[PDB]
């Protein structure tokens, strides 16, 4: 009759940390396949029955929206990755999952959880510190140009792909477009636009805006093309 | 097609029979091979992996699977060694014929086309082989 | 001693037995992690503490890095045994290590079981 | 069939039989109130996952928004609850010591229940017992404040309280908050909580936290006027946005010219709406909604200074500060029940203005606090912080005598305790001795949420004080088990945090113990 | 919100889910395929009832809820604008693919290493497409044997009964619309 | 495949080395254990007799016609 | 006309102008401007463009290919190629990718660790470990063996590498530095930090409350 | 197939001789060393053996296993060879199954976790070889 809880759910000690554990690597296996170039695309269906494909780990932890609350954490953490950056939220969410997942043996056997605090906090700052110290500067190695080494860079993505017989045209598009912009550099900025047929290398860079321009109707020999 | 009567459920039987002896005496090939446990009734138990004790050892009831445990037995005869390699071999070939039975295949096309592969088969390795 | 050893040891090897080799290479600290369990003590610590003075030998020969450094389970602390006198036959750590590892493998190989 | 239930005539409740310990079942209520707050008792202190009941996801350790977001149903538990809120008053701090010291009393107790001590001879012990402390506790105080106004002075005591709700973080939020007090403590005999509020932003981090006079408004100045010394305050609850007229107003339209011009005739009454707001000499105005584009202009027009307040709360701080209370018409010129400042202007800090309401011809005795934070959850954590720092020091204002933390006392105090049970023939001295036993609880909290063997903790700290090392606690820390002075560190308690929460929670604990039998009823 | 009855198959347990309805769309059309195919009974949802064989009819009326198969009748919307003709060869070529991939899965390929091994594999017949290809109105504009070989596709259809008169008119419209030299017709 | 496998190596990887080596070489292309990889198995002189290999084809394949052939068993008694 | 809104709004931020639904307000506030227009021949069809507009922070690149595979494949790659090329420009100081760095650090913590008694080693080690799933998982998603490359891997860090990582193309190891595959090192310092931040956060949590609604 | 028997296949083989040594391992865990506790023994008839030595327990424990009486059948060899270090042998043999077991579920053959033990216990001998101390 007359209980504490009275629907009032609540669960401590190592079974809570034990379950969210276990549920942040249910939103790394989410995201696990996609590391990489190459990873494999994931296919998310809202509720309307819309598809959506992509193998990018950020669009698709907006998709998911997990109840649990210990994916929460996750989700928020990577969602401000990517709102700073755009990049990295994948290797953020698994790290985290894997760093949970190597001390779940240690939390069973009695070990506390502080004591694995203090071991991230150690560690991460080792580790920072080892970054800049073995870190590297370039700019102007080799006394090359920043536009070829940055082509180099380009086409080490486009490397072994569907275009890598003309990828030496389509790595100087991308510099070529990087360097039009101003000191304020976003990928929105650049836009793409697809265009079926023809040859890869006839793939063009327009300074400005470009579309397809369906527009036929009559008008044709008046309404003259070029204003200063 | 109605396929009212089934005489092929006896294939599918004497396969599945006959390749579940291979498939058990699969990883003890080599010398590497994967040793394996046999328990006799009394209460004893032994390991080893020699695949032509094994096979001795599984008191084998089905017609079929006892035709490679008879087959073991001839090689052991003939040539004394390749004993695990044979069984092994049947159990595949019978499991690629599940493939082509499907396809409307009769076992008698099947058999010939075998002998065919055998006569060649032979001339293979007695091709490459060194005298 | 042999916990880092072998865990450095495998790392030159590799070919899919870095990982065995480092495997074995845990799989010894339960010794000490069960003596310092029956003796009243965190184990994670006593181990961890075994493992670098032994580390610290292995970095550089300076006699500031402790050597051959033991365990000791009424003070609960390392301990020199060389000065202790905690001493084993050589015979006992190399047939142990050598007949575990041959029951192991005799296991390992047990991928079946047939009853009659 | 016969036998049923015994003990059992009143609304059939579930009344517990002499075997099933009625007593003992109100009792483990009050241990499991312990238990969801135990953890979070120190600086190492469990952080938990709250769901709100709007279901929104809140990560917290502190205590009194633990015990608001459990509804507690139990009334036995709803006692040591209400000690909490008593706690809150006269003290902004020693909650969790409520709910740890008494739920140790009411464990300990059974203890002496099961061996068949009477319920009213275990209250007389405690009752001594608390009464004893009382006298022990002014023989611990170490230290006492200078009461020098100084930021080094403030800074140094408050750390203490800083942590254990916003931990590492401990050495801005002390200098700030020392900053912020320091102003008001000038005004003798007036401090309180109200005069030091507490602004949110969205920004960085808490690094980039100030503090600045005056009632600050996160919401920058909508209007293009940079600053206006104008006392008369219009505030207003209704947004700016199309008339409605009270009476019929029936407006009837049919052709486009006559959407024109009534468009045009309410332009013209909004014209003359703002217009009246500097007639009757009010150069602000403070809208609670919306703020309309062609009222925006008539705000630039005449030089009216528009402010924005979304939020309710932010409304009635001004209501109650300068006056000006809000009404339920848009615009209507009442110059009465406009407000009074002396100051009022705009501020760049962090990158963002912030609406100021500065007293500069008044003395002033307001401040207020500007935390910046990537997350609200994160901001709102640090405000109970502020909360919990800032009445640490109206205590202050009171008596000053501070006492060793950690532990310390916990320790002196159920030692010098302890013999005055075992010289103290009869009885009470076995709850006397409990009473003393439920003190080590809290060392116990503090060592077991550091990740250190708690009886080892109990060990050490009773062996420095019976060589008379007294200030001594538990050295926070993970790899290291062993002890440290209070003194030499900094860390110190307030007197009367002790003082009222050791009285609270023996009241609440009596006042369990005496209940045996919860019965409902009916009005 | 809403994760509870969430779908949840992963390995090759879904791989093997996601190729089984592949094989029923390909196994549906496969009996569709030339012009000795079998028709298929489409009944609307007006209650109508047609009957035909053509490949993109009956994809277009196969409202297959399953997601994998909705993706096979995208691909056939853009392929009868580039091939036209053998609608029902793309259907039943994948689900061949996808049929013998399950027997790599056993044998313990990954897909993407599978996906690789078909693209290598469709460049080499690609390449031995060109090789064994021959001309028609090479370096002439010519219009009989254009009206011949359009002939031949037409005369399994309901066409039929007139299938000379049909190919003559499609010839003019697009010699019409289009010029020969250019090559670019609309 | 099956010796690969019991050798660590792929099972798949390995024959499909091997049936390129062995287009292009020779059947000196074999999985040796001793090493554990694939190596020139004429240098380490791991032979075997024709006759297991022939009659292991020969016996096995008389084996699978006459299984072929069965069309049904009948109980007697 | 017949022009999209995301090509329009496009041209707004471009030219900066205003898109004004109503013709009643059109006037010089929203009316754009441009240096150079002119309407070209790209694959036979017209394609307008202004070209040297006065906020002209924004261009358009078209692609060409045989099918829309060939440039949806592509235009994935290319979106990675202009960050690639936005990184490189903004922060000079980088590390090997392909998990080349997270292998470096696992041979210094955990070397790190053995001198550390106390619970902090197993630990400091286990955090060791983790980070190789991000060399392992590029392995495992490429097709390769991820014990014959993290063994092959771990062993050339040992023997003085600092740059070798995972190579998606061929399946072998590389010197990720020399094959200018690179990084920047402050965004990988935050990405250590946002996970032990958010691993600290579930770790440090203990108790689930729920207030029942 | 139909057999006068039963059989058994699969990776659970291996998981099932493997809980069955590293049950027959905490027998004699808690009693290693010169402070092992004490364990009853209780006979067929009623007798209780209270003792704690690893050697005493092993040659009285009785568990109808296979994988258990391999490691009775070890410390026989163990106890005639030398005569000590049975417990430590049960012990270490026990936790090499658990974790390899493990590496069995990431796709590690076992042949492959055979050859890096023997390797191992070849270096590990070397190891104490180099650094012993004469009588």
């Amino acid at each position: 009759v007359i209980l504490l809880k009275e629907g009032t759910d609540s669960s401590q000690g190592i079974p809570q940390l034990v379950s969210n554990i276990s549920a942040c690597q249910v939103i790394a296996e989410a995201v696990r396949t996609t590391l990489g170039p190459r990873g494999m695309d994931k296919l998310i269906v809202d509720g309307r029955g819309k598809a959506t494909i992509s193998n990018d780990g950020a669009t698709i932890l907006k998709l998911l929206d997990v109840v649990h609350p210990a994916a929460k954490t996750l989700v928020d953490i990577a969602k401000s990755q990517d709102a700073e950056v755009g990049d990295g939220t994948t290797s953020v969410t698994l790290l985290a999952a894997e760093f949970l997942k190597q001390v779940k043996p240690y939390v069973e056997e009695g070990l506390h959880p502080q004591i694995i605090i203090r071991a991230f906090r150690t560690a991460t700052q080792l580790a920072v510190n080892k970054i800049k110290e073995i870190a590297v500067t370039v700019k102007k190695a080799d006394k090359v140009e920043q536009r070829k080494l940055l082509e180099k860079c380009a086409m080490t993505a486009l490397s072994s792909k569907l275009i890598s017989q003309q990828k030496a045209f389509f790595a100087k598009m991308v510099v070529d477009a990087v360097m039009m912009l101003d000191d304020l550099l976003q990928l929105k900025m650049i836009g793409i636009k697809k265009v079926q047929g023809g040859a890869l290398e006839d793939s063009q860079l327009v300074a400005g805006v470009a579309f397809k321009k369906t527009f036929s109707y009559a008008g044709f020999e008046m309404q003259p093309k070029k204003y200063h | 097609y109605q396929d009212r009567d089934k005489p092929a459920q006896i294939r599918f039987s004497n396969i599945s029979a006959a390749k579940a002896v291979a498939d058990a005496i699969r990883t003890s090939l080599g010398p590497k091979g994967m040793d394996k446990m046999i328990q006799d009734g009394k209460g004893d138990v032994t390991i080893t992996n020699d695949g032509a004790t094994i096979l001795k050892q599984m008191q084998v009831l089905h017609p079929a699977a006892r035709m490679l445990v008879e087959l073991s037995k001839a090689q052991d005869i003939e040539a004394g060694d390749g004993t695990t390699s044979v069984v092994i071999i049947a159990g595949s070939l019978l499991d690629s014929c599940t493939k082509l039975l499907q396809k409307g295949i009769h076992p008698t096309i099947i058999s010939e086309s075998f002998q065919k592969a055998l006569e060649k088969g032979i001339e293979i390795l007695t091709d490459m082989s060194r005298p | 001693a042999l916990s880092i050893y072998l865990e450095n040891y495998a790392t030159s090897m590799g070919s899919r037995e870095q990982l065995a080799i480092a495997e074995f290479a845990r799989s010894l600290l339960v010794i000490p992690n069960t003596l310092a369990v029956n003796a009243a003590q965190d184990s994670t610590d006593l181990v961890a503490k075994l493992r670098a003075f032994h580390n610290e030998a292995q970095v550089n020969p300076e006699r500031k890095n402790l050597k051959w450094i033991g365990l000791d389970l009424s003070n609960g602390k390392p301990r020199d045994n060389k000065q202790a006198g905690v001493f084993e036959p050589t015979i006992v750590k190399v047939k142990s290590l050598k007949f575990a590892t041959e029951a192991a493998i005799t296991i390992l190989r047990i991928d079946d079981l047939i009853k009659l | 069939k016969a036998p049923g239930f015994a003990q059992m005539l009143k609304e059939g409740a579930k009344h517990f039989s002499g075997l099933e310990e009625a007593v003992y079942r109100n009792i483990q209520a009050c241990k499991e109130l312990a238990q969801t707050t135990r953890t979070a008792y120190g600086p190492n202190g469990m952080n938990k996952m709250v769901i709100n009941h709007l279901e929104k996801l809140f990560v917290t350790n502190d205590a009194a928004t633990i015990l608001r977001e459990l509804e507690v149903q139990h009334p036995a538990a709803k006692m040591i609850v209400m000690a909490s809120h008593m706690q809150e008053q006269e003290v902004g701090d020693g909650t969790n010591f409520v709910l740890v010291f008494a739920g140790a009393l009411l464990e300990l107790a059974e203890e002496l229940l099961r061996i068949g001590l009477s319920v009213s001879e275990v209250i007389e012990g405690y009752e001594i017992a608390c009464r004893k402390a009382h006298e022990i506790l002014p023989n611990l105080v170490c230290c006492s404040a200078k009461n020098l106004r100084d930021i080094d002075e403030v800074s140094s005591l408050l750390r203490t309280s800083i942590m254990s709700k916003q931990y590492g973080n401990e050495v801005f939020l002390a200098k700030l908050i020392a900053q912020a007090c320091v102003s008001i403590f000038p005004d003798s005999g007036h401090f309180n909580v109200d005069n030091i509020r507490v602004c949110k932003i969205l920004g960085s981090g808490i690094s980039s936290s100030s503090v600045l006079h005056g009632m600050v408004f996160k919401k920058e100045t909508e209007g293009d006027v940079t600053s206006v010394k104008d006392a008369k305050i219009a505030v207003y609850s209704c947004p700016f946005d199309g008339m409605i007229t009270e009476t019929k107003g029936t407006v009837l339209i049919k052709t486009a010219e006559e959407l024109m011009n009534f468009s045009k005739g309410e332009e013209n009454l909004m014209d003359a709406q703002v217009k009246a707001i500097a007639d009757t000499g009010a150069n602000v105005v403070v809208t609670g909604g919306k703020v309309a584009d062609m009222a925006l202009h008539y705000a630039n027009k005449y030089n009216i200074m528009l402010v924005r307040l979304n939020s309710k709360w932010d409304l009635r701080r001004l209501c109650k500060t300068v006056g000006a209370t809000a009404l339920p018409r848009l615009t209507p010129p009442v110059l009465e029940e406009m407000g009074h400042c002396d100051s009022v202007y705009l501020s760049e800090v962090g990158d963002t203005q912030v609406v100021v309401f500065k007293h500069e011809k008044e003395d002033g005795a307001i401040s207020t606090i500007v935390l910046r934070g990537s997350t609200d959850n994160l901001m709102d954590d640090i405000e109970r912080a502020v909360d919990d720092g800032v009445n640490t020091f109206k205590v202050l204002t009171r008596d000053k005598r501070l006492v060793p933390g950690g532990g310390a006392t916990e320790i002196e105090l159920a030692k010098q305790i302890t013999s005055y049970g075992e010289t103290c023939p009869g009885l009470e001295q076995y709850a006397i001795k409990k009473f003393a036993e439920a003190f080590e609880a809290i060392p116990r909290a503090l060592a077991e949420n550091s990740g250190v063997k708690a009886n080892e903790v109990i060990s050490k700290l009773y062996a420095v004080h019976q060589e008379g090392n007294k200030n001594v606690g538990l050295d926070i820390e993970a790899e290291v088990p062993a002890v440290k002075d209070m003194l030499e560190a900094g860390i110190l308690d307030t007197y009367l945090g002790k003082y009222w929460a050791i009285k609270l929670a023996t009241n609440a604990a009596v006042t369990v113990l005496r209940v045996d039998q919860i019965i409902m009823a009916k009005p | 919100k809403d994760q509870d009855r969430k779908s949840r198959l992963m390995g090759l347990e879904a791989l093997k889910s996601h190729i089984m309805a592949a094989k029923a769309v390909a196994n549906t059309m496969r009996t569709s395929l030339g012009p000795n195919g079998l028709d298929k009974m489409m009944v609307d949802k007006d209650g109508d009832v047609t009957v035909t064989n053509d490949g993109a009819t009956i994809l277009s009326m196969m409202d297959v809820d399953h997601q994998i198969a909705k993706l096979m009748v995208e691909l056939s919307k853009s392929q009868d604008d580039e091939i036209g003709d053998g609608t029902t060869g793309v259907v039943v070529l994948a689900g061949a693919l996808l049929e013998e991939a399950e027997q790599l899965l056993d044998r313990g390929i990954h897909p993407i290493r599978i996906a690789d091994g078909y693209e290598q594999a469709a460049r080499v017949a690609i390449e031995h497409l060109d090789k064994i290809s021959d001309s028609v109105l090479v370096d002439i504009k010519d219009t009989e044997p254009l009206i011949q070989t359009a002939k031949t596709t037409l005369g399994s259809k309901v066409v039929n009964s007139c299938h000379r008169q049909m190919a003559e008119i499609a010839v003019n419209a697009v010699l019409t619309v289009a010029d020969m030299e250019r090559r670019d017709v609309d | 495949s099956t010796l690969a496998e019991n050798a660590g190596l792929n099972p798949i990887s390995t024959v499909t080395e091997l049936r390129n080596r062995h287009a292009q070489g020779e059947k000196t292309a074999g999985i040796n254990v001793r090493k554990g990889g694939i190596s020139n198995i004429l240098e380490e002189l791991v032979v075997q007799p024709l006759l297991v290999s022939v009659s292991a084809l020969t016996l096995a394949t008389e084996t699978v016609r006459s299984i072929l052939k069965i069309d049904d068993v009948v109980n007697t008694r | 006309g017949r022009v999209p809104e995301e090509d329009l709004k496009r041209t707004m931020m471009a030219c900066g102008g205003s898109i004004q639904t109503s013709v009643n307000a059109l006037s010089a506030d929203v009316l754009g401007r441009c240096q150079v227009f002119e309407e070209t021949q790209i694959g036979g069809e017209r394609y307008n463009f202004f070209t040297g507009c006065p906020k002209a922070k924004t261009c358009t690149f078209i692609l060409r290919g045989g099918a829309e595979q060939f440039m949806e494949e592509t235009e994935r790659s290319l979106h990675d190629a202009i960050m690639i090329v936005r990184r490189a420009i903004k922060n000079d100081s980088v590390v090997a990718g392909g998990g080349a760095i997270e292998m470096e650090l696992s041979k210094y913590l955990r070397d790190y660790s053995r001198t550390i008694p106390g619970k902090q080693q197993l630990l400091i080690g286990a955090y060791a470990k983790a980070l190789e799933i991000i060399p392992r998982q590029l392995c495992d998603n490429a097709g390769f063996d991820a014990t014959n490359i993290l063994n092959k891997l771990r062993a050339r860090h040992a023997q003085g590498g600092t740059w070798y990582g995972v190579d998606i193309n061929n399946e072998d190891i590389a010197d990720n530095f020399e094959a200018f595959v690179w990084e920047p090192a402050m965004v990988r310092i935050n990405a250590l930090t946002a996970a032990s931040e958010a691993a600290c956060l579930i770790v440090s949590v203990d108790e689930t409350i729920k207030n029942p609604r | 197939l139909s057999v006068f028997g039963d059989r058994s296949t699969g990776e659970t083989i291996r998981s099932q001789n493997v809980m069955a040594a590293a049950s027959i391992a905490n027998i004699v865990k808690s009693s290693l060393g010169p402070v092992g506790l004490d364990k009853m023994l209780v006979d067929d008839i009623g007798d209780v053996t209270i003792t704690n030595d690893g050697a005493t327990i092993l040659k009285l424990l009785e568990v109808e296993h296979p994988a258990a009486k391999v490691l009775c059948e070890l410390a026989d060899l163990q106890d005639k060879e030398v005569g000590d270090g049975t417990t430590s042998v049960v012990i270490i043999a026990a936790e090499l199954l658990k974790n390899a077991d493990e590496l069995v579920k990431q796709k590690i053959h076992p042949t492959s976790v055979i050859s890096g033990y023997r390797l191992a216990c070849k270096e590990a001998v070397r190891y104490i070889n180099e650094n012993l101390i004469v009588n």
